[PDB]
């Protein structure tokens, strides 16, 4: 139940840092903000690792044999990590700005450019021991007068070529043998050197600056010095060079500047192969693939990230996150997609597995505040702040509906009936609630009787009574439907913020701005129980402010709940950086979740470094704005007493951290959660934690597979169960055959039958055994399918998890043989003869 | 933590001692089975056309003009696996017996042996780009031989009750690329002999129908009602 | 009984709309490559194809 | 075609069909002008559908594309066939109810 | 060890004038001896005491069957690099008119199949070589044959934005 | 945009515009975002549209 680790981290593809590819480029590493996502692209999934650097990251480099990765932040915090075994191996703090690190091509050392030293150290094994101190030290060379912008290793690991600040470009060689062979310098640059590459011989040397010249330099005589044979330009005017990249054995060079364009050139004859432009904001990460096929390129400030092929001119993925600013997200019917409203105005449909986007749309002139399914998955309406609630087809992609007021209001919360003919949406400025029809276009009616501003709507989804919550501290219940208009205000001790509603919709929990989260009974308005929260919760002291966290009163309540699909616990978050999660029989907290240790957020710790106190205010609080390279970075345009608008240049201040929208997932067991970083999704799995249930001592794994040799396969199936190990599960399950899937299916009994479908469920998703799944389905449906339908709230997320596997594997192979079979009975049934 | 550690007993089955369970590759072989990869892969084939198309750029990229013609072929010496880097092994058709393609030199000799096991080898191995491109390849001309064997080679393929939602796209993407020269030359001998005995196989694929629809309807109305 | 009657009446019925899915799909897609045009260059077709689409005009809400 | 479903490759009675397959351009044109109009509702599509399935069956494909203006009609009228065919599969996929009833009345007893 | 390539009388004049720029690989990259029948019409390439005979040959059989000077440097170097001859074979009706439908109204044809497919190729009257790889020349030989013996402009045209699509698509 | 945005976005909307819009018909593969997968291959116009 309550076991819950951080799975994946949707939206924000990309924030700052390098693209690495695998060696096998099949999957793409991507720095987001703290974390690393990891996004295989042929098998269509992803995942984010567990491990959170305290500051944003900023470097990324994984040895060619994918077995280890390491990860430097932006003080030079870096961490390395076993990335089979997806566990940190060690931390190491370098002590300043690292801006490059790269490890060679045989594995066997890394090098890293920490201000203007270039240092080279020895990979640890991975097969080795967790050390006390792993890393052993190659060298540590200072030639540089500048901080060194990059590195790059020969293709032979043996000569290593790193630029700089410094006008200049070295190379130095890996041992000191070889140091005659490689101690030129290479000077020439009107500005920042922003590459150095060899060819593939090793013979030319093409050096890259950000002013836009590219070097050629050539070990020839005018003795044989390194002559520089051949500058090349590239004449973009006002824009300069972002960042390089050279695949040598396509030789081609690629290069992303300050205005979105990049342009990709093959290179000692530098012929233009292709041009063309991200967007408007600068290409900051340029990366290929080892076979030079795929490109991917990141923009930091919009976050977004694509891959490209340029020999088909065509995107692999063109993506982009939203850091910061999400109001809202909602899953879809089945647990497959989360649909994600957000403030600079639009809606995006990621799926969860493939950590991607799949469509988005930008028809709210404001931010989106509110998103929430209807018609079972058809159907999609979203609430913005340009007065506007709209409704959205997810078959034919068009926003059919629009719906405003007479008022000119903005709407902050909605609520559609499940037999979806009325919307329903509340304003923080007009008291009102606003109940449209969804068949007809008109504004069915204005309810009235709040004295404060509606916060929060739901309808039930059983007996569809509409609640409403509000800020004069009220609950409110209103009989909409059939001659009633009937009104229950229930009265509570402070103003109300997120109300939500049972599955049921016997009971409704309310979380009130004291930080207590209470649960009344509808149709007795009377209170059944409260849990008293604000005592659990981890609310961090932010920068600027001069008042302890303990005595803060920002962020000790929760500003969004939700019921679990079996009604029995609620997860809940707020502007503060925990979310818990409690079950409300017990009123007690199951457990809470740490949603950042990123320290480039704010409201993260509760204890600030007392050495970062100075005389005169705190020392991050002054703005070192000005000491930046260029003019795009040195300007500052924010406009003074804003909070929460758009634009993250125009706020002056860190992002705090906040968690805007929590929702369970409606199929297997998991929870997402709309923070600042991203959508954060915490899931169980069960193939660690030994949990069992009521086993003794003569019930073991030993006895399941001696009960499966001598084939009681009913018997090694409830031993399975009652270990509750998935590996041993699954053997039985595929050890029963055919002929005796119901029998078996007809004597589970009781207790086992919502693990066995919720098995099923998340066997069946990825398994390739597709009539065995639906053979043990139609079983378990026909044989105790009754049990199912009078304990519905118990099966009701390994049910939907059933579903999600009949219609959107089977049912799209049952659609192929079907078209097959009309395509053949066309093609021999008629006449063909001209 | 970073190995997985053998629970067998010291003194002084083995992925039941190291807690797995490897999923066997099919189950019974009077039962439907899935491809062992990616569930997208039927998606991709089926509509890889369109996808290509929204994946394209909004304008054409700026490009020189004094560009090197054999550019894709025109590499150094991370080896590139795609269709178009293969070259010939080892007197006038679509294809030579010196320039015979891996895939028509498999089709061909899978055509004698009347085992073409290596031939769907071949093809639930490449990429979507490739097997659309050997597909909508295949000598729609005089005889009809090379439409007729990949024909009796999906029937072989699918009488094996494995990897069939790939052999159900392989056949879409025929009557896709060159199913208008099969409604042509209909009541030719060999081709409908070919699709007949297709079918005859291919008309054993209602389980899965009755099955899900049987799953379906009841899922629903355990589930609402 | 019933269930026999009725399924088979049903599925009478659906054999025949996909049959004529897939009849007429192709009688309109080799009128298509009978005679659709000539573009290879993937800009000019889908700014061709962008050109003779099916528009149809909606009445919004901003 | 309701005597058709009422006795017993061939879907009307062979004269009706043969005659209909000896109708020349402007004939069949009207002839799916109107079937392409009364296939737009859910009660008298069947009838469109089969007149439709006898004029494939017994015309040639490559006369019924260069007839011209039958690209307008049947661009026109394979989506409402389209979702006549999701609609039938939905209510054979919600047929099997009285097959969960049976197997509920064997488990009776 | 030697090598001669009979150089026809329709292609003997850019061969004496592009001669210049033909010779200096044969003889400094490719370490041969080049000589220039003028009584056989013929190229001679002996080998010198200080496996690249057979490159000088397909180099200059590349010039000899029709191929431009730069094509025939690209068969030069290139590794992955063939070349395929055939005669339509498949006369007024026949023979008249289907090089007349490989080419087209200026060519045109011609032009899209070799940019489509990143083949060239020459036609002669009823000859056709193909200069690709061997996946290109499979492709624009199907394209060929395909429309030396039937089918719809559309149907090829189509085909071919498909190949240059999948010919130059990763996966 | 820097009002709304200097007011921290509580603002008033704009009155009302009933505006127009052409979609033409295209695959919603195409109206999708550049990733691997897809969501829905319907056509962008109803039936009733065509």
């Amino acid at each position: 139940k309550s076991d819950f680790k951080f799975s994946n981290l949707l939206g924000t593809v990309y924030r700052q840092g390098n693209i690495t590819f695998s060696d096998d480029g099949k999957q793409l590493l991507s720095p987001v903000g703290n974390r690393v996502s990891v996004f295989d692209l042929i098998n269509n999934k992803s995942f984010t690792f567990e491990y959170e650097h305290r500051k944003n990251i900023a470097a990324i480099d994984l040895n060619k044999q994918g077995t280890l990765l390491i990860s430097i932040d932006e003080d030079g915090r870096a961490i390395l990590v076993n990335f089979k075994a997806r566990n940190v191996l060690h931390h190491f703090n370098f002590k300043e700005k690292c801006s490059a690190v790269k490890f060679s091509p045989d594995g066997r050392l890394f090098a890293l450019a920490s201000g203007r030293f270039l240092q080279i150290w020895k990979t640890p094994d991975v097969n080795k021991d967790r050390q006390f101190a792993p890393f052993v030290r190659h060298r540590v060379h200072a030639g540089h007068f500048q901080d060194i912008t990059s590195l790059t290793w020969s293709q032979d690991s043996r000569f290593i070529l790193t630029t700089s600040k410094d006008l200049s470009a070295k190379i130095w060689s890996v041992d000191s043998e070889e140091k005659n062979l490689a101690a030129t310098t290479f000077n020439g640059h009107r500005d920042y050197v922003m590459g150095a590459f060899f060819s593939h011989d090793q013979e030319k040397i093409y050096t890259v600056s950000k002013d836009g010249a590219v070097f050629v330099w050539e070990f020839t005589k005018r003795k044989y010095s390194w002559r520089i044979t051949k500058k090349h330009f590239f004449y973009a005017n006002q824009a300069k060079v972002k960042c390089v990249t050279f695949h040598p054995a396509t030789r081609l060079l690629a290069v992303g500047f300050t205005s979105g364009e990049f342009r990709l050139y093959d290179l000692p004859d530098f012929t233009l192969i292709q041009q063309l432009s991200m967007g408007q904001n600068p290409v900051n990460t340029v990366s290929v693939n080892q076979t030079g096929e795929w490109l991917a390129f990141g923009s930091s400030k919009l976050g977004q990230l694509l891959v490209y092929e340029w020999q088909s001119e065509s995107y692999i993925l063109k993506q982009q996150g939203h850091f910061d600013s999400t109001n809202s997200l909602a899953y879809s019917p089945d647990g497959s997609r989360v649909v994600t409203a957000s403030e600079d105005g639009k809606i995006k449909v990621w799926d969860i597995t493939s950590g991607f986007c799949l469509a988005t749309f930008e028809e709210h002139t404001s931010s989106v505040t509110a998103v929430q399914f209807a018609k079972r998955g058809q159907v999609m309406f979203s609430s913005s702040l340009d007065g506007t609630v709209r409704a959205w087809d997810l078959i034919r992609y068009r926003n059919f509906r629009t719906f405003t007021g007479t008022e000119r209001i903005q709407f902050n919360c909605l609520a559609v009936d499940p037999s979806g003919e009325v919307v329903c949406a509340g304003s923080l400025d007009n008291f009102d609630i606003h109940v449209w029809s969804v068949q007809t276009g008109q504004l069915l009616d204005a309810l009235s009787g709040h004295e404060g501003p509606v916060s929060c709507l739901s309808f039930s989804q059983e007996n569809s009574v509409l609640a409403s919550a509000s800020w004069d501290k009220t609950i409110r219940i209103w009989s909409i439907f059939g001659r009633s208009q009937q009104v229950e205000p229930i009265e509570v001790y402070s103003d109300v913020l997120a109300l939500s509603m049972r599955p049921d919709g016997k009971e409704v929990a309310v979380s009130t701005l004291k930080g207590q989260i209470s649960i009344f009974n509808i149709e007795d308005a009377k209170q059944v129980g409260n849990i008293d929260c604000r005592k659990d919760i981890i609310s961090g002291r932010f920068n600027q402010d001069r008042f302890t966290a303990k005595n803060s009163e920002r962020s000790k309540f929760f500003t969004t709940i939700h019921y679990s699909f079996d009604g029995m616990a609620i997860v809940a978050g707020g502007n503060n950086n925990s979310i818990c999660l409690y079950d409300v029989p017990n009123e007690v907290l199951l457990k809470r979740f740490i949603v950042s240790r990123n320290m480039a957020l704010n409201g993260t710790l509760e204890f600030l470094n007392s050495k970062k106190m100075t005389e005169a205010g705190s020392l991050d609080l002054i703005d070192d704005a000005g000491e930046n390279s260029d003019l795009e970075d040195r300007i500052d345009n924010s406009l003074p007493g804003s909070q929460r608008g758009g634009d993250l240049s125009t706020r002056k201040m860190r992002p705090e951290v906040r968690v805007t929208s929590v929702q369970f997932s409606p199929t297997a067991n998991a929870f997402a959660a709309a923070s600042t970083e991203g959508l954060l999704i915490y899931s169980t799995n069960d193939t660690i934690l030994f949990d069992p249930f009521d086993l003794d001592v003569d019930v073991t794994p030993h006895s399941t597979v001696e009960a499966l040799r001598e084939k009681q396969f009913l018997n090694a199936l409830v031993m399975a169960f009652r270990l509750n190990e998935e590996y041993l599960i699954n053997k039985v399950y595929e050890a029963i055959p055919i002929k005796e899937i119901p029998l078996v299916a007809s004597n589970i009994p009781a207790i086992y039958l919502p693990r066995i479908l919720k098995f099923i469920g998340d066997f069946a998703i990825e398994s390739q055994h597709i009539e065995f799944n639906l053979i043990w389905i139609k079983a378990l449906l026909s044989a105790s399918g009754g049990y199912i339908n009078e304990h519905k709230y118990l099966f009701s997320t390994a049910m939907r998890s059933i579903q999600r596997f009949i219609v959107r594997v089977a049912k799209e192979v049952v659609n192929t043989t079907t078209d097959n079979k009309y395509t053949y009975r066309f093609l021999v049934s008629t006449d063909g003869s001209m | 933590q970073f190995k997985t550690v053998s629970t067998r007993t010291i003194d002084e089955l083995n992925d039941i001692d190291f807690n797995t369970y490897t999923s066997l590759e099919q189950i019974d072989k009077e039962l439907l089975t899935l491809s062992i990869g990616p569930r997208s892969k039927m998606n991709t084939l089926l509509h890889l056309d369109v996808i290509r198309k929204r994946s394209k750029p909004k304008e054409a990229p700026k490009k020189s003009e004094k560009l090197p013609f054999f550019l894709q072929l025109s590499g150094e010496k991370s080896v590139r696996e795609g269709i178009a880097h293969e070259t010939p092994e080892e007197f006038k058709v679509t294809g030579r017996l010196g320039f015979e393609s891996h895939f028509t030199k498999q089709l061909r000799e899978g055509s004698q042996s009347k085992d073409y096991s290596s031939l769907l080898a071949t093809l639930i191995n490449f990429s979507p780009a490739a097997v659309d491109l050997e597909i909508r390849s295949l000598n729609s001309f005089e005889p009809f031989d090379e439409i007729v064997w990949f024909i009796d080679a999906l029937t072989q393929g699918l009488k094996s009750n494995k990897n069939f939602e790939l052999y159900e796209t392989f056949m879409s993407l025929l009557f896709k690329a060159h199913g208008d020269v099969i409604h042509a030359n209909n009541k030719n001998q060999d081709i409908a002999s070919a699709l007949q005995n297709w079918e005859d196989v291919h008309k054993k694929e209602d389980r899965l129908d009755d099955l899900v629809k049987f799953c379906m309807g009841v899922a629903a109305f355990v589930t609402t009602a | 009984r019933v269930k026999t009657e009725l399924r088979s009446a049903l599925k009478s019925t659906e054999d025949d709309l996909g049959f004529n899915v897939q009849g007429l799909k192709f009688v309109k897609q080799q009128w298509n490559l009978r005679h659709n045009y000539e573009f290879v260059d993937e800009y000019d077709q889908q700014e061709k194809e962008s050109n003779s689409a099916r528009k149809r005009v909606f009445g919004t809400v901003i | 075609l309701g005597e058709s479903r009422s006795r017993q490759e061939v879907i009307f009675n062979e004269e009706l069909d043969q005659a209909i397959s000896i109708l020349n351009d402007e004939q069949l044109i009207l002839l799916m002008k109107r079937c392409r109009d009364w296939n737009t509702n859910a009660k008298t599509h069947t009838i469109a559908q089969r007149t439709i399935r006898c004029i494939l069956m017994h015309h040639n494909i490559a006369k019924l594309s260069e007839i011209p203006g039958m690209v307008k009609i049947v661009d026109a009228i394979i989506p409402y066939t389209q979702r006549h065919f999701t609609r039938v599969d939905n209510l054979v996929e919600q047929s099997y109810i009285l097959d969960y009833a049976l197997v509920e009345m064997d488990k009776l007893f | 060890e030697s090598r001669k390539i009979m150089v026809p009388p329709h292609r003997m004049t850019p061969l004496r004038n592009s001669w210049t720029k033909i010779y200096p690989p044969l003889v400094e990259h490719l370490k041969l001896q080049v000589r220039m029948n003028l009584k056989t019409k013929s190229v001679e390439l002996r080998t010198n005491p200080k496996g690249a005979l057979q490159k000088g040959a397909d180099f200059i059989k590349a010039f000899t069957l029709g191929f431009d000077l730069d094509d025939s440097i690209a068969l030069l170097r290139l590794d992955d690099l063939y070349i395929e001859t055939f005669e339509v074979k498949d006369t007024g009706d026949h023979l008249s008119r289907a090089i007349g439908r490989i080419a087209g109204k200026d060519g045109k044809t011609k032009f899209a199949i070799e940019n489509a497919t990143r083949t060239r190729i020459v036609l002669a009257d009823s000859k056709i070589h193909i200069l690709g790889g061997f996946t290109h020349i499979r492709m624009a030989r199907e394209s060929v044959v395909s429309l030396i013996l039937g089918s719809p402009p559309g149907k090829v045209y189509g085909n071919l934005r498909t190949v240059a699509s999948r010919l130059k698509e990763r996966y | 945009y820097k009002l709304d945005v200097l007011s921290s976005v509580h603002f008033v909307p704009k009155p009302a515009s009933t505006s127009l819009e052409i979609r033409v018909e295209t695959p919603t593969i195409s109206m999708e975002d550049a990733q691997p997968l897809y969501m829905s291959n319907a056509s962008s116009l109803a039936p009733q549209e065509i």
